[PDB]
């Protein structure tokens, strides 16, 4: 019912840089309120590199959303008869959230993260056996393509009078996250040709070298095939979503524009002490420079601001007479402390 | 309607609360048994009852369900009511039967 | 005990 | 009310010594910790984020010691554990759940204390992968345990039975929130001074241009140890996710001579006073010289083991001593020389 | 105890807690008496690394083994089963520290004389300037 | 532990799978016994724990507490399983008589 | 059935589904043909292992089927299928099936005027 | 059986234990008519002495084709500790070992045979008379 623009316009608080990602999820969402009124199915997959937002589309989501909504992942997933949690468990937790109605489930929608952690890999001869891997891959491909799974009757009490509910996964629709790590290097061999000591040949610089954003756009179900996953369970995933890397500009709008801010989130916890905090512009433009270099998405800000306000931090509630704390791009670099306001 | 499953869960329960090790009793000579007829002996084989032993676990009165491992091999042990003779404690000597049931006949 | 002990293995 | 940074600090530096920085990021993320349970909400219509700590440091450099000492004037639940231990899901190895098991039976099994918690993990370098790239292999007690430790640190639900998993078929799980537990980190990361040697430093090839740094000039390890970077943690080998779980990190700086003579005699549990009242309760009285205590000092740091090659000098000089002391009688003190540690004479002895 | 069959957890090879089980069987299963109880391990110079092997394949053998024994020597809470045969994370298992335990290492370390000659003496060389040592002027093993 | 507690459940529930109106039979001698005296007779009472005339029932291991409508006034009523002797539909008497425990004397 | 389902290693649990659709008739059992998908999945637990297992039924081995009943009941209810008649098919789509094939189909290779030379990429469709 | 397959202890897996499994496979687990089977292997060669296991593979068939007892599990599945093994004694079982030697006729030509190989009048095995290897 609700178009897009709504469900992108209010998604694009939480979450602002990524384009292309937000019209897909919109797009699954938008066609399958209208299935579900009344086909098929579309399943979503999300590509991108760590702090780029993955985790933070599925729980904001979740309060857009009007129907069960669940995030699992896939570490603890293990083959049946072991320790460990099995593919059932995950429509349990679907259950939990709709009221355990089985009707309700059908229609809902399920969200796995860390996917690329799983993948086929080395007999491992110290250990017994691999349950991690291609075992935990087969039994969940089944899920994907649809069928009926046995699950707990809805767990209400001892005895749920011998309901066995199973519920067919067809109408269900899966996303599938995680962060691939050395795909860009997979994609390499496809895409780069190579180099030569002739001159004639093109040699690359690291600096002339595409980033792995740029290689990311351009993957191909064939690279996933040998990157350790099955061809059958990216085949079932007909839609490829893929992130890049946030900009200097991207990550100022991050310090401030979003509702949970970073520097809303610190300015809280002075405001609470009865003390005033502001920040400046030419601040952020320096924090973004330090947060890029370290290569760590946006979760390489809050390195940089605790490392500003170590020292600040360590002696403002010991002093008193504090009134307000301002911070210049010279606190950034080292140089200086914060300028504090009293009376 | 039959008294054997109703009866099962009381001493189930009970066996529980006393740190015992509960064992139950199948009859494997009546029909709608579902185990391995080598591990069977004298027409009985006792399948252990207690959550670890099994997987699932899951009692209802028309029927019990549980997967075990029998041999290091996974399987799946379905037996009807009928078939269950008695409820005990293998560690102790304490130990409870089920009383005949007319409707099974 | 035709069952083992314990139903769930670890590798 | 919730006390401040500098009073934390003025009890762990009677413990710890020569690590004020390590010292203030703990007293500022445990006075943060406090603020944020003391107000449920947190925010008027904000969520604060936790701030994960990481602490990298040499052997021998207190690291250990200041999760213990800091339990002592803790209030909230604590717990300490084992990287090496822990393994993936589905395998004999300890699991990652069992973690806040320890944690929760500590809070007499409350959900809400276990809610709002700290957690030290020691050894975390010795799970650390051995390359960058993944491993062809799958590593129960490597890349595995990584792994598995990346959502519980952002924060997510955890199952844990209340008292036994054999209580009842499916024990009605506890549900506890991790989003709000704070997790410090501690391991030594031997060799990773060779990375952060290849990066900072370059040209040491063969040339005119190239320069040599003699290994008399070389950044020590402390020092060095205070430039680092993801990057260089990556080629060590860690999962890039992991470490964007831990926004913080502390170095702590390599014991001098001048720090091992306090360690002596200024904490609280001190080697010397260790000895003295093993003396004590048998009979006999001790005595140090300040002499003694610097020439200990420059053969422990010799030893290149931190403050556990203090315990190293002064077992092997008091151990004849120690071998023929009962067998003695009429003797109430005994003093300690310089000329001892030498191993050029034998110490005093005084009779009653 | 020996250091050999002894693998880090998570691997078919007998896990370093064991070794607590063990002590409390001579103990009658107290777990105050394992705690000031004495442990002795032999063939510790067996699970020494190897430099020349590359750390890219891991060694659970000599180095886990090494890693692990690092927080039970120096003293932690160690989750000995009952009866040592298997771990399984469900299971319980006791909880006995070893703060105050007591661990003697023992073992024939090969070759580690021909490392302390080169260190200790530092005599080698062919020119004029450098000192000659003849093969009897060398120190005993 | 006592069987009777976990018997009572058993066959409490049995009778309303049968649209039969579980009553229990309460000895008024046992001290700690909380019920209406003027309803009890020769030193028995009994009790109707159907779920239509008796609410927030609590079947647990210690005592058996409930609210139900006594007249025209409300009563609680509070019973420990050593004074339950026995549970009887009363639709056709349809049950079991409990059994003594060496825990309850 | 799937390949890797199977590759654990059970064979009655197809049997018994093949014959449900059937109305568990022993002829019309006979007539019905099997098709085992994904084989190019296990192809280098039991691996080739189990094929010896399946390789039985392929020669013709008596299963023991309930008659919806769901539980074991050897001494009357179960029924007994041949599956000698039963035909057992399989589809193979292995990855780089052309190339192990060109490696004994091919063979040629040389470095002269006149010797035999094909295109980088390929010369035959697959 | 492969002998090529066959790996020795501590590599990726294969081990001569399995060969005797898919015996017993074969006649449902029976012991006493496993000792009656008659075992062959196929393809021996391409494995011999130049680490690599190599002729270590062959070493472990020396106790199998003499006679000794194998430890398989009880039921032909994975190995694993919470169980028991069940030994069966290959002092009765024949073993026929085939396989296609290649290169084996020349050695043999210059031990028995007298040529001069690659010679101007040296024979050549040009005449297409195969029988004759
Ligand atoms: N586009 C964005 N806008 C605002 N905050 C963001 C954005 N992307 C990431 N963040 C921040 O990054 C944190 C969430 O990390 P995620 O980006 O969800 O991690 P990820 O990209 O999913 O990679 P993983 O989960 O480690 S595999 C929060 O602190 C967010 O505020
Ligand atoms: N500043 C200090 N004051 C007193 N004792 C200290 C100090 N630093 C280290 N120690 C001693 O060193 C031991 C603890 O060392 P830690 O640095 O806490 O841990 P650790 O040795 O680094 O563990 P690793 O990383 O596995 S070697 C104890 O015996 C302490 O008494």
């Amino acid at each position: 019912l609700p178009t897009p623009h709504e469900i992108r316009n209010h998604l694009d608080d939480y979450v602002i840089g990524q384009e292309q990602a937000k019209k897909v999820l919109a797009v699954a969402v938008y066609n399958h309120y209208k299935r579900l009124r009344n086909l098929g199915k579309s399943n979503i997959l999300l590509i991108g590199p760590t702090g780029s937002g993955k985790t933070l589309l599925a729980e904001t989501l979740a309060r857009l959303l009007d129907v069960p909504f669940t995030m699992a992942d896939a570490t603890t997933l293990t083959e049946a008869g072991y320790v460990g949690e099995d593919v059932e468990n995950i429509i349990q937790k679907l259950l939990q959230k709709c009221d355990y109605d089985v009707q309700k489930a059908q229609r809902g929608i399920v969200y796995i993260d860390e996917i690329d952690k799983i993948s086929r890999k080395s007999d491992n001869p110290s250990i017994t056996r691999d349950v991690s891997g291609e075992g935990v891959q087969q039994a969940l491909l089944k899920l994907i393509e649809g069928t009926v799974a046995a699950v707990p009757p809805q767990g209400g009490r001892k005895h749920p009078q011998q309901e066995f509910l199973q519920v067919d996964t067809s109408k269900i629709l899966f996303i599938c996250g995680g962060a691939f790590a050395g795909l860009d290097k997979v994609i390499s061999h496809r895409v780069e040709t190579g180099s030569g000591i002739g001159f004639g040949a093109t040699v690359k610089a690291k600096s002339d070298k595409a980033s792995e954003g740029e290689l990311l756009a351009q993957v191909e179900p064939e690279d996933l095939i040998k990157f350790g996953l099955i061809p059958e369970f990216i085949g079932r995933l007909p839609v490829v979503a893929t992130l890049n890397e946030l900009s200097e500009e991207a990550l100022i709008q991050i310090l401030k524009e979003p509702k949970n801010a970073l520097t809303k989130q610190y300015q809280a916890l002075f405001n609470l002490e009865g003390v005033d905090l502001e920040f400046r512009d030419e601040a952020l433009d320096a924090i973004a420079k330090k947060a890029m270099a370290r290569k760590t998405g946006a979760r390489g800000l809050r390195s940089i601001v605790e490392a500003a306000l170590l020292d600040t931090m360590y002696d403002l509630p010991s002093m008193e007479d504090v009134e307000k704390v301002v911070i210049d791009e010279s606190v950034i670099d080292g140089q200086s402390e914060p300028l504090l306001i009293y009376g | 309607t039959p008294r054997r499953p109703y009866l099962l869960r009381a001493f189930y329960e009970w066996l529980l609360d006393n740190q015992l090790t509960p064992h139950l009793v199948v009859d494997v000579t009546l029909p709608g048994v579902q185990v391995p007829m080598e591990y069977a002996r004298d027409g009985q084989i006792v399948l252990n009852i207690a959550p670890r032993a099994v997987g699932n676990l899951e009692l209802a009165n028309d029927e019990v369900r549980f997967n075990a491992r029998f041999g290091g091999i996974p399987r799946q042990v379905s037996v009807p009511l009928a078939a269950v003779l008695a409820i005990y404690a293998r560690e102790n000597g304490a130990g409870t039967m089920f009383e005949p049931e007319a409707a099974y006949d | 005990a035709a069952n083992d002990e314990n139903y769930a293995l670890a590798a």
